[PDB]
C-alpha cells in the first residue's frame, strides 16, 4: 500500500523484497520525525532481543547480514553504551562478522564507535585496532587460524590482552596444547596496517590524488581499488586482458589507466568503475602509464619495451605524439609539473626532458655521473636509472641507479 | 488485397485447388514479383507437397501479396497457358 | 517544433504552457506518447506516478505538446481538468465547470445538474457526440470515487501520486 | 520511436496485420539485432497468421527508431511493396 | 468535428463569407446528405449572401467530419479553388 502511495520503492529481486527510499524521502523523515527516532531505535533492539540473540544469529537467515551492520548501527542511536559493549566488543561476534563480512566493516564501525562510548574504552578500541593490524594480512584466507591462540601476542594488556589470557586458560584445562610466547616485548616493530587485496602476486599500486584511496593490481590481472583508512573493499574490477603491468589514477581521481601485456590501455572510470577511455599503439608491452599532472591538459605518456614513448592525447582516440628517443626500453614514466615538458627514463639511464608542446626533443641529460674506475673491460659505466623521482616542486629530477642516487637539474641540463 | 478480391479467391477455392498447375507457374510469379523465392520453397512444401496442397497454400498466401495480387496472378495464369482458369477468375472479378 | 495550430488546439484545451526553464525528457515523453498512442480507440485509462515533484505534470503537458501523436491520432481536442483533492461537495463543482467548458454552443440545457451521475451523463454524451475523439487529462487525484465520477467510458488519463487510485475503474489500464 | 513513426504504424496497423507473414520478417529483425528470441517465441505462439502479425506490431510499436527501419527494410526486402509504401513517410531519422 | 477541422473553418470563415454563394454548395451538401431542407431554407432565408454563408458555416461547424469534406469538395467543384486551398489544412 505504501509503494502505491509512492512513499517507498519496491524491489522485486527474486522472492526477496528490499524496500528503500529516495535521499529526499529519508531526509524529510528526519526533518519531521527526529525526536522520535532516538527513542524508537531502542524499540527495535529490544524486539530483536525478544527474538534472536547476536550469538543466536545464523548464516542461513536472510535478515542477519543487515543485522550485524545495522545491528551495530541501531545501538548507537539508542545511545546505550553498555549494550553497545554487550554487542560490538564480543570477540566471537567479531569472528562471525569477519567470517562473511570481512575485516573492513568492523574497522569502519569502530571509528563511529569511539565517539559513542568512552575515552577510556577508546584505548580498548585502540588496542583492538592494534589487534586488527595483524588481522588483515592472513586472516581472511580460509583456515581462520584459531585466533584465540594467535591473539596472545599483543603487548601491554588492553581489553584484548586481558580477554585473551583468560580464554587461553579456559581452553588449556580441556586441552588444545596452546604454546605460550615469552618474548613479545623484546620483539616485533609493528606496522600500522597490512592489506592483501589479491591471492595472486601484486604488480603495481597507486594512491588517489586526494589520498583517500589506493588501487593495486596483480599477476591475476584483476585490479582492486580500496579506501585505506577503514580498510574496506570499495571497488572490485572483473578482469584486465593479459597480466596487469601498472595502473594509475587521474589527477582528479576521475579515471584509472591500466597498463597491460595485451596492449589494452583500459582507462576505466574511477567512480562508476565502467570503462571510459582506451588506447593502443605500442609495438611491445607497455612499461608505464600516467595521467597528466596538469588539471587542464589531458595526456597519456606511456613507455614500453619497444623503447618508443607514446604521448597520447586523452581527448583523442589516436596518439598526440609518438616519441622515439630512448636507446633502451623505458624504465619509468611521469608527467612534469610543467605539462609543456615531459620527462622520461630508460635503461640507458639518461634522463629525457621532452618538449611535449612542440612534440619534439628539448633536453636530455646524460648519466655517466656514476663514475667508477674498475678493472672492468667496459669503459665508463652504463648507468641504468630506475625510479624517476621528482622534487616536490618537480623543477628537478631525483633518480637512483646502481650504487648511487642522483639529483639532476634538467632545466639546466646538469648534475647537482 | 481488397475484400472483393479476397472473397473471389475464397469463392473459387474448389476450382483453383482442383485445376491449378503450379510447377509451371513459379517463373511467372517471380517475374511479376508476387513471391520471394523462399516463399515459393515454403509453398512447395505445404502439407503433403501434392499439387493440390501447394495450390491451396499458394492461393491463401496470395491474399497477402498486395493490392494488385489478384490481377497479377490472373496474368501469370495467362502466361503459363492456364487460360481456362484465368478466364473463370476474370469473369468473376468483372461479375 | 510546435506547430502554430498545435498551440491553437492546446489553448482551447487549457493545458498550462510549459515553464520557460524546462528540459525535455525525450525517452520518457516518447514512451508515454507511444503508449498513449496505444488505445487508438475504445475507452482506456493511463496512470503516471512518482514521489512528489518528479516532473509528473510537465510530462503530461509535454507529451501532448507534440503535433504527430496528437494530430493524426486525436481529431478530438484535448481537455485538461485540475482535480486536486476534494470533499464530495467540492468535486461536484468541477464537474459542472467541465460541463460549461465542454458545451461552448450551449445547445444543451443551461441548467446544471445537481447530481454527480447526471454530470457523468452530460460528459459521456458530450464526449460521445460533441467531441468524438477527445482525450481528458487529470491532475493529481487522491481517491477512487473521484475517478468513479469521471468514469465516462471515454479515455481519460489521470496523473498522480497513488497508483492505487485507478482500481475502481474498468477497461484497459497502463 | 519518434511520434511520427509510431503514428504511421498506428494508422496502417490493420493493413499490416492482414498481410504480414511474420516468419519472413522476424528473421531479418533478429539478424539486425532489433527483435529478441523471446519476442519471436511470443509471436510464434499465436495460432493464426494475422494474430502473429498483430502481436509483432504490438511489440514493434514500443521499439526505437532503428527498429522501425529494420521492420520497414524487411518489408521492402520481402516484396511487400504496398505495405512499405504505407510506412515510407513515417521513417525516422537514424544514427 | 475534429479540432483542426473546426478551427480551420473559424480561421477562414470570414474570407469564405465574403466570397461564396450558398445555393450551389447546398445542392451538393443536400445530395451528399450532409445538409437538410430546413437547414437549407434557414440559410436561404437570410437577407444577404454574407449572412447565408455565415449561417451555412455556422451550421457546418456543429457537424461531423464528413460535412467538412462535403463542404470542401463543393467549394472545389464550384470554382472556389483558393478557399478550398485554405481549408486543405483542416482535414
Ligand atoms: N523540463 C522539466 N521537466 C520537469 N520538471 C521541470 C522541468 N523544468 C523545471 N521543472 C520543475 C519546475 C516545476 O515546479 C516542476 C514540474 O512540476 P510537476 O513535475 O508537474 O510536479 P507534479 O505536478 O507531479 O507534483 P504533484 O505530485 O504535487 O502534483 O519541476
Ligand atoms: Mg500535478
Amino acid at each position: 500500500e505504501f509503494v502505491n502511495k509512492s512513499l517507498l520503492f519496491c524491489d522485486r529481486n527474486g522472492k526477496s523484497f528490499r524496500y528503500y527510499l529516495h535521499d529526499l524521502q529519508v531526509d524529510f523523515l528526519t526533518e519531521k520525525n527526529c525526536s522520535q527516532l532516538q527513542d524508537l531505535h531502542k524499540k527495535i533492539i529490544t524486539q530483536f532481543q525478544r527474538y534472536h540473540q547476536p550469538h543466536t544469529l545464523s548464516p542461513d537467515q536472510e535478515d542477519c547480514m543487515y543485522w550485524y551492520n545495522f545491528l551495530a548501527y541501531h545501538m548507537a542511536s539508542a545511545k546505550m553504551h553498555k549494550e553497545l559493549c554487550a554487542l560490538m566488543f564480543s570477540l566471537d561476534w567479531i569472528k562471525a562478522k569477519t567470517e562473511l563480512v570481512g575485516p573492513a566493516h568492523l574497522i569502519h564501525e569502530f571509528v563511529e564507535y569511539r565517539h559513542i562510548l568512552d575515552e577510556k574504552d577508546c584505548a580498548v578500541s585502540e588496542n583492538f585496532q592494534e589487534f586488527l593490524s595483524l588481522n588483515g594480512h592472513l586472516l581472511g584466507r580460509q583456515p581462520f587460524p584459531n585466533i584465540v591462540q594467535l591473539g596472545l601476542c599483543e603487548p601491554e594488556t588492553s581489553e584484548v590482552y586481558q580477554q585473551a589470557k583468560l580464554q587461553a586458560k579456559q581452553e588449556v584445562d580441556n586441552g588444545m596444547l596452546y604454546l605460550e610466547w615469552i618474548n613479545k616485548k623484546n620483539i616485533t616493530n609493528l606496522s600500522r596496517l597490512v592489506v592483501r587485496p589479491h591471492t595472486d602476486a601484486v604488480y603495481h599500486a597507486c594512491f588517489s590524488e586526494d589520498g583517500q584511496r589506493i588501487a593495486s593490481c596483480g599477476a591475476d590481472k584483476t585490479l582492486q581499488v580500496f579506501k585505506a583508512e577503514t580498510g574496506e573493499k570499495l571497488l572490485e574490477i572483473k578482469a584486465h586482458e593479459d597480466e596487469v603491468l601498472c595502473c594509475a589514477f587521474s589527477t582528479d581521481d576521475r579515471f584509472i589507466a591500466t597498463c597491460s601485456v595485451d596492449k589494452k590501455v583500459k582507462i576505466w572510470n574511477s567512480m562508476t568503475g565502467e570503462l571510459v577511455h582506451t588506447y593502443d599503439e605500442h609495438s611491445e608491452q607497455v612499461n608505464c602509464c600516467h595521467f597528466t599532472n596538469s588539471s587542464h591538459h589531458l595526456l597519456l605518456a606511456t613507455g614500453s619495451s619497444d623503447c618508443f614513448l607514446k604521448l597520447w592525447d586523452l581527448n583523442q582516440k589516436e596518439c598526440r605524439n609518438t616519441m622515439f628517443g630512448h636507446t633502451n626500453s623505458v624504465n619509468h614514466c611521469r608527467f612534469s609539473p610543467d605539462d609543456k615538458l615531459l620527462a622520461s627514463c630508460s635503461a640507458d639511464g639518461t634522463l629525457k626532458l621532452w618538449d611535449a608542446t612542440s612534440a619534439n626533443e628539448r633536453k636530455s641529460i646524460n648519466v655517466k655521473q656514476f663514475f667508477l674506475n674498475l678493472e672492468d673491460p667496459q669503459e665508463d659505466m652504463e648507468v641504468i636509472v630506475k625510479c624517476c623521482s621528482w622534487s616536490a616542486d618537480g623543477a628537478r629530477i631525483m633518480v637512483a641507479a646502481k650504487n648511487k642516487i642522483f639529483l639532476f637539474d634538467i632545466h639546466t641540463s646538469g648534475l647537482l | 488485397m481488397d475484400e472483393a478480391d479476397r472473397r473471389l479467391l475464397r469463392r473459387c477455392r474448389l476450382r483453383l485447388v482442383e485445376e491449378l498447375q503450379v510447377d509451371q507457374l513459379w517463373d511467372v510469379l517471380l517475374s511479376r514479383e508476387l513471391f520471394r523465392p523462399h516463399m515459393i520453397e515454403d509453398i512447395q512444401r505445404a502439407g503433403s507437397g501434392s499439387r493440390r496442397d501447394q495450390a491451396r497454400q499458394l492461393i491463401i498466401d496470395l491474399e497477402t501479396r498486395g493490392s494488385q495480387a489478384l490481377p497479377l496472378f490472373i496474368s501469370c495464369l495467362e502466361d503459363t497457358g492456364q487460360d481456362m482458369l484465368a478466364s473463370f477468375l476474370r469473369t468473376n472479378r468483372q461479375a | 517544433g510546435i506547430t502554430s495550430y498545435v498551440r491553437t488546439v492546446l489553448c482551447e484545451g487549457g493545458v498550462p504552457q510549459r515553464p520557460v526553464v524546462f528540459v525535455t525528457r525525450k525517452k520518457l515523453v516518447n514512451a508515454i506518447q507511444q503508449k498513449l498512442s496505444k488505445l487508438k480507440g475504445e475507452p482506456g485509462w493511463v496512470t503516471i506516478h512518482g514521489m512528489a515533484g518528479c516532473g509528473k505534470s510537465v510530462l503530461a503537458a509535454e507529451a501532448v505538446r507534440d503535433h504527430s501523436l496528437l494530430e493524426g491520432c486525436f481529431p478530438g481536442g484535448v481537455h485538461w481538468v485540475s482535480v486536486g483533492k476534494q470533499d464530495k461537495s467540492g468535486l461536484l463543482m468541477k464537474l459542472q465547470n467541465l460541463c460549461t467548458r465542454l458545451d461552448q454552443d450551449e445547445s444543451f440545457s443551461q441548467r446544471l445538474p445537481l447530481n454527480i451521475e447526471e454530470a457523468k451523463d452530460r460528459l459521456r454524451i458530450l464526449m460521445l457526440r460533441k467531441h468524438p475523439r477527445s482525450l481528458l487529462i487529470l491532475d493529481d487525484v487522491w481517491d477512487s470515487w473521484v475517478l468513479k465520477a469521471f468514469d465516462s467510458q471515454c479515455q481519460i488519463l489521470l496523473t498522480t501520486r497513488d497508483k492505487s487510485v485507478t482500481d475502481s475503474v474498468m477497461g484497459p489500464k497502463y | 520511436m519518434d511520434a511520427k513513426a509510431r503514428n504511421c504504424l498506428l494508422q496502417h496497423r490493420e493493413a499490416l496485420e492482414k498481410d504480414i507473414k511474420t516468419s519472413y520478417i522476424m528473421d531479418h529483425m533478429i539478424s539486425d539485432g532489433f527483435l529478441t528470441i523471446s519476442e519471436e517465441e511470443k509471436v510464434r505462439n499465436e495460432p493464426t497468421q494475422q494474430q502473429r502479425a498483430a502481436m509483432l506490431i504490438k511489440m514493434i510499436l514500443k521499439k526505437d527508431n532503428d527498429s522501425y527501419v529494420s521492420f520497414y527494410n524487411a518489408l521492402l526486402h520481402e516484396g511487400y511493396k504496398d505495405l512499405a509504401a504505407l510506412l515510407h513517410d513515417g521513417i525516422p531519422v537514424v544514427s
